């Protein structure tokens, strides 16, 4: 019943900061390891000092030091922080090839050390970011080794959808138009948010005009949490990763499906105010506490599934279920009924010590796969489409051995993939 | 992970000895050589421009070259002219006289061995280059002359390494040589094709700056050249230090230039205003974007509006948040889309360190890729097509040796990096 | 059972201010939503505080800033009290259109959050000015939407009328004339109060020459009291609002009940004297205590409503209304007999700790509508007409995209309901 | 929400160096920048007028405007020229003489564009513009010459934003320079069309009111600027600070202005008596409307009552009923009603505002706009045709090129105004 987390990348291993922060939170975990007390994640030593089973991956030595000189120093085994000494220059040419290349046998015999560690491997699940260059050419140099020797076991992805308005990576399009080439077709399932949504709620509903990534990733701490904390703990429908997997994706091509969080409530909003089950739950379809930048209306939805927290009883999910199917106006494909996954766990919601977020008695978190995810693509068929025309910055992925031919092909396979969303979008 | 700088000519060695000054303070080394400080990270990232020397002691691992004793002299006998060790200073006797045939073709040859020797011990001593940067000025004869010798001598032993330069471009109003615009376009002829990027700066729009913005009256060298040393050290550091953005200089590289050709730069710096005015400043986000893209703060004498932009790279250093970085930035684009090429979405590239520098609270570091540049290059096109015509000066350099058809051919390369800009203007 | 207020413009929060501190003080509510005890109105939270179910609306920060420093901050949601920077300026159409139409959206969803707070929305109310930018703009542009997604609750608006000498807003009559056009078409019922009359009432009933509108506020609070908390609790005839605007409400047009309000009186006044039920209601005829300067005797009555405080025992009451059907001048018109409607609480009046009214053992309410009310138009129409002929100010609207047929059009609309009151009058 | 102001000629300059002085005791602002009040509000709505700078200082949102260096120093030698920024200086050398042609038409023109820019880095500092303000004389060459150029280039800029502007209006005694009607005249051609409305004061009136009624024997323009400072200020609070009604200049506005074109104010204010009858004085609405309604209260050299009134704003700070105010509003339209325009009904318009002027319990700003301005206009028209005939220094505003035709046409538009204003007198 284990699971493995990868981090690679700053946005990989700063959210996983949070994360494993988060984990901390929910047993009483010290910072040398010391738990007074969730085994699916962590090792046991003699001492009652559990290891979180990660890896940390960074080709610069710098944020891998940051967790090194930081509180967590102490939980973490020196071999799962992994560092090498050069970066990927955002490119994936660098990352996947020419330099990541040289470290991952390290990477992944490490992995194979925690695999052989692991019982009964369920899966694992990596975090990482759209347009770097660890961030998604390492990520799927990654998946084509592990999807050969874990083949048979959850491959999760969550990853940094690339913000339409500010990217500080001019080669984004095109990192991000190779991991699709190379991603789609390893991996399983993978996830995605935009910071700029992100930025959104927290001016709304946290009403926080500063927003840091280290308060970006607290709130997706909270979504990761609710599905990995609480999912391996007691509810009355105990849902696990492999059957997320076997509930979030209908298709083999795949399937992206993105995140919505609600209750996102800052402490004073949360007085004077009572929400229900299907309160949240109505909150749960707004375009407003979506996590990307996306409209939930414009396209159809094909997957959706809903995971509660604390004080949730099944009867008043049921009714929620039933106005948000027939109340709404949410259009649905087809091919789908409205089987959404209800995952119940008694497990309470968490918050972080310092946090923004309000103490909730309950929580909903919402997985969706919507047709309007074709629109994301459609931005970057043409922010690629722009730099490759007049082959701006093409020579520092030439240089590496990066193909132009490869580059037309993988854009192609993002057209044919929003073919598909085309096709889906068909009723039958 | 390391980096090696070379100063050279009188201007190089000037700059350098405020840019050294500038790390060491970051750094909390003391002018004798030894660490003071009292950071953590002081230390911990020392190793990208330090040796620690028996002793604790640190050794810049850069060479000071030129071919006058007191130039060097001048140098030495400074704080930090003590931090260096002698070895790595590297001149001969008798001048250049600012003549790229000497410095390059002839004479300053001779010595490039012995400079190259001890760049190749220094390569050995580190770890693992990230790369090299070059100090210089693009008229001089040591400067651009013998400096761009070794730059191809470099680049040949270590292809692999990154090849940056920062060089003083010949200001429309202040040339000192006569054929400065000759020894520039000889530069052009052999560094653009030998290094992988180059910083444009112009004393003329750094005086104005001087009393433009900051207000002030009696500014030497010194002080425009802490000023300079404010954006090279500006780059480095978030590669030394944890920030949130990618903190790579080769990534720098990478998302700046879009075509192999067409590597040159405009720096620019914020916060950047006198004191009085300090007193109503507010330090925000917009705020600094609001002196980062204003071409009167840019160091080079361009004006990025005139041209199209190809690339912007802004770096900041300090606590910022991400959202409010973004969306200045977006709000940048948005607004000044028409002059931002239409080729590349989303054309401003960010980068974010958590360490301000020294004193301030926040800064920002521009830097942009313009069409607006090929205007130097014109200037001095035009220049020395004059000259060309009447050889001035160039009895001194072809009795030398230097070819004219080797000028020739130059002319066109500087003729053709106007064009492929023209190319990418559209 | 419940309902939603809306309050728009200074006039419509300031008398909005007086209104929530009345129910307030109705339960004992205490500034930070802590009720030790009226549901209908309020919201609940786990700690027993309420939100009283209410939008602010002001597009000039000032008012609602004046909200949310105050006392009743803690009580108002944050997300209640919506304000933009700019105004209207005393201007429909930058208050229906170029400004206001710009928030307006905003202001509906949370008017929709409050909507799905609600578990039986019986309807709302609306308060506001007859003259001002977003006093009427805005509001008639709010009906445009309200109408729509609740075509079926109660649309009663509450409005100050513009008195007839004393104005500040020297285009009043064209804002009011275009919300004729505008909200006659759309809302159910519109009353309103003159301040000059309440003057009157002031100097001659409480003996106060020094009125502000904090004052006259309170005195409107009374009234709306009477048919907000008082309907809702307990009596012998208990009153809903759709019943009321099922018993006030004789056309499709609008119609336009005027408030009187019976008692209003001094500490002093009250000593030495008994009022009775039938007393009280004599009053209630006086034109002395008519809240519009507007000849009652004039007009002839087509409706009349009579909603009852505390000591009323309907025997007496029915004696009352025997007398005043009989003994008075009041003429009525044909169509009408003489059905009032007597709401019965048993419910006691309350008083504001500090105001000018006497504790009371009993009152009366009166809503009636009148021919009369065609003079008042007259007025408006000679207002309208002097300044349209001439054209002054025209520019001020003209520059927002309005147009003169339309302001003719809006007099004739005008002139119409005019002509539909000569109609009325017309006895058959 | 905010409120950009620029001053410009020496009136103008030294108008303003009161109105801030005033606004800044408003907020509880010091001479050297900073807030050290004790009012909520104080510091609640600061905005409009000021940028907080770091270091909780109060930058003033307004330009200095000259074109000698000398009178804008002697404005910063003062307290409260401590906290406007260098920056908000802009000057040039030499003069304009009072010479339109100069200001407007050839050299101060020079100095717009300068102005205009740091215009713009304002109008960005900004979250929200409500507006624009400008203080100048109609008669004068920075005042109104340049002056006006800069409204012209605003408007073009920010065309939905409040354009207005308080200018002093030739005296029909004090005129200072021979040509002074010619550049009001010059300036109405510009002007009138280019803002949304102009303040009208008259220095012989306000001679007239500190010894009429303040019984005052020494004043200087500070003290009479004190004055005009008072009705600017007194504007512009309300809309800042919590009130009854209706608080927002726009609106203003657009109660105020039946027609494109007459756009002209004569303002008032009240309480304004000598201290020796403060002892016998009461302070009561009515007391308030007497004093406001007084032509001989008036800043403009008007006679509301020879004229007929279009318009009337009545703007009251302090606490006081709304019955009290309506009442006697009524009763002043009742009892002068013959010399209200019978087109508008219910011509006097009020704004309420809660928060009184430090040191007095209660005040009102009186504006009208009447037809009575017109009288100012055909002196003006007069004056100028004997003037136009004679050339009488128009070689040098012909020697700077204006053009004679054009000050022809400026005649005629002046003379529309007045036949404008018999159109709506009848
Ligand atoms: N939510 C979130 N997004 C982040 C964080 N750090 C970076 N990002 C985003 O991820 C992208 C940045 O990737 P980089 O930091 O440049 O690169 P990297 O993926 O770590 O790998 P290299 O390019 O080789 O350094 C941008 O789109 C950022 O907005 C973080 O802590 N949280
Ligand atoms: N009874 C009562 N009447 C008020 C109050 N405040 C204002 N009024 C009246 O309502 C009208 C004023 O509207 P304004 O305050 O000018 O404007 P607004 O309707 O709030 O909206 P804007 O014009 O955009 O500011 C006048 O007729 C006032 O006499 C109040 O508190 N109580
Ligand atoms: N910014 C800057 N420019 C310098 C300095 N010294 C010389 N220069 C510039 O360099 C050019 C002259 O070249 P120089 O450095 O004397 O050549 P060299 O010494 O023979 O290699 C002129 O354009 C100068 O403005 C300096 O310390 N700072
Ligand atoms: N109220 C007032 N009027 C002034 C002041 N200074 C000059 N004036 C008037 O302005 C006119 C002269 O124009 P001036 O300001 O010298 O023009 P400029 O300086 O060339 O733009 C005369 O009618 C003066 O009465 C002042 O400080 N206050
Ligand atoms: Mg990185
Ligand atoms: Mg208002």
């Amino acid at each position: 019943r284990e699971c493995i987390s990868i981090h690679v990348g700053q946005a990989g291993v700063q959210i996983g900061n949070a994360c494993w922060e988060l984990y901390c939170l929910e047993h009483g975990i010290q910072p040398d390891g010391q738990m007074p007390s969730f085994n699916t994640f962590f090792s046991e030593t003699g001492a009652g000092k559990h290891v979180p089973r990660a890896v940390f991956v960074d080709l610069e030595p710098t944020v891998i030091d940051e967790v090194r000189t930081g509180t967590y120093r102490q939980l973490f085994h020196p071999e799962q922080l992994i560092t090498g000494k050069e970066d990927a220059a955002n490119n994936y040419a660098r990352g996947h090839y020419t330099i990541g290349k040289e470290i991952i046998d390290l990477v992944l015999d490490r992995i194979r050390k925690l695999a052989d560690q692991c019982t009964g491997l369920q899966g694992f699940s990596v975090f990482h970011s759209f347009g770097g260059g660890t961030g998604s050419g390492f990520t799927s140099l990654l998946m084509e080794r592990l999807s050969v020797d874990y083949g048979k076991k959850s491959k999760l992805e969550f990853s940094i959808y690339p913000a339409p308005q500010v990217s500080t990576a001019v080669v984004e399009p095109y990192n991000s138009i190779l991991t699709t080439h190379t991603t789609l077709e390893h991996s399983d399932c993978a996830f995605m948010v935009d910071n700029e949504a992100i930025y959104d709620i927290c001016r709304r509903n946290l009403d926080i005009e500063r927003p840091t990534y280290t308060n970006l990733n607290r709130l997706i701490g909270q979504i990761v949490s609710s599905i990995t904390a609480s999912l391996r703990f007691d509810g009355a429908l105990n849902v696990d990763l492999t059957e997320f997997q076997t509930n979030l994706v209908p298709y083999p091509r795949g399937h992206f499906p993105l995140a919505t969080y609600a209750p996102v409530i800052s402490a004073e909003k949360a007085y004077h105010e009572q929400l229900s089950v299907a309160e949240i739950t109505n909150a749960c379809f707004e375009p407003a506490n979506q996590m990307v930048k996306c409209d939930p209306r414009h396209g159809k939805y094909m997957a959706c599934c809903l995971l509660y927290r604390g004080d949730v009883v099944p009867k008043d999910v049921n009714a929620a279920i039933a106005t948000i199917k027939t109340k709404r106006t949410i259009q649905f494909v087809d091919w789908c009924p409205t089987g959404f996954k209800v995952g119940i766990n008694y497990e309470p919601p968490t918050v972080v010590p310092g946090g923004d977020l309000a103490k909730v008695q309950r929580a909903v978190c919402m997985l969706s796969n919507t047709t309007a995810i074709a629109e994301a693509w459609a931005r970057l068929d043409h922010k690629f489409d722009l730099m490759y025309a007049k082959r701006a910055f093409v020579h520092w992925y030439v240089g590496e051995g990066m193909e132009e031919g490869e580059f037309s092909e993988a854009r192609e396979d993002m057209a044919a993939l929003e073919k598909d969303y085309e096709e889906v979008g068909v009723d039958s | 992970r390391e980096i090696v700088h070379i100063q050279a000519g009188q201007c190089g060695n000037q700059i350098g000895a405020k840019f050294w000054e500038v790390i060491s303070d970051e750094h909390g080394i003391d002018p004798t050589g030894s660490y003071h400080g009292d950071s953590d990270l002081q230390l911990e990232r020392i190793n990208v421009y330090y040796n620690e020397a028996a002793g604790n002691k640190y050794v810049p691992r850069a060479i000071l070259v030129d071919l006058e004793p007191g130039t060097m002299d001048s140098v030495r006998s400074g704080p930090f002219g003590q931090i260096f060790r002698p070895d790595n200073f590297v001149f001969g006797q008798s001048g250049a006289g600012n003549n790229w045939a000497k410095g390059h073709y002839t004479e300053g040859a001779e010595l490039v061995d012995s400079v190259l020797d001890v760049v190749r011990k220094e390569s050995e001593s580190c770890d693992c280059l990230q790369g090299f940067q070059l100090t210089h000025s693009l008229g001089g004869g040591t400067g651009s002359g013998m400096g761009t010798l070794l730059i191809s001598k470099i680049r040949e032993e270590y292809p692999d390494r990154i090849m940056n330069t920062f060089s003083v471009v010949p200001s429309p109003k202040v040339s000192d040589t006569v054929v400065e615009p000759y020894n520039a376009t000889l530069s052009v002829h052999q560094l653009v094709e030998n290094t992988d990027e180059t910083y444009c700066i112009d004393n003329e729009a750094l005086y104005d700056i001087c009393f433009r913005t900051l207000k002030l009256t009696t500014p030497t060298y010194g002080d425009l050249n802490h000023l300079v040393s404010a954006t090279m050290s500006g780059v480095t550091t978030c590669l030394r230090f944890p920030g949130q953005l990618n903190a790579d200089l080769r990534k720098l590289a990478v998302n700046m230039v879009p075509f192999p050709r067409l590597h040159f730069f405009m720096p620019g710096f914020a916060p950047l205003t006198s004191r009085g005015s300090q007193q109503y400043r507010a330090l925000t986000v917009p705020e600094l974007t609001q002196q980062m893209f204003d071409a009167k703060n840019m160091m080079a004498a361009c004006d990025p509006r005139h041209g199209r932009y190809l690339t912007v790279a802004a770096v900041f250093r300090g606590r910022m948040s991400m959202k409010e970085v973004d969306e200045q930035m977006l709000n940048v684009q948005n607004k000044n889309s028409s002059y931002f090429v239409e080729w590349i979405p989303n054309n401003v590239k960010t980068a974010v360190c958590d360490i301000p520098p020294r004193g301030l609270k926040m800064s920002a570091t521009f830097i942009g890729n313009s069409t607006a540049i090929q205007e130097l290059f014109k200037r001095i096109s035009e220049q020395f097509t004059a000259m060309f015509r009447r050889k001035a000066f160039l009895h001194w350099y072809t009795g030398e040796g230097m070819d004219e058809m080797e000028f020739t051919e130059a002319e066109s390369n500087m003729n053709d990096l106007v064009s492929e800009y023209q190319q990418y203007q559209d």
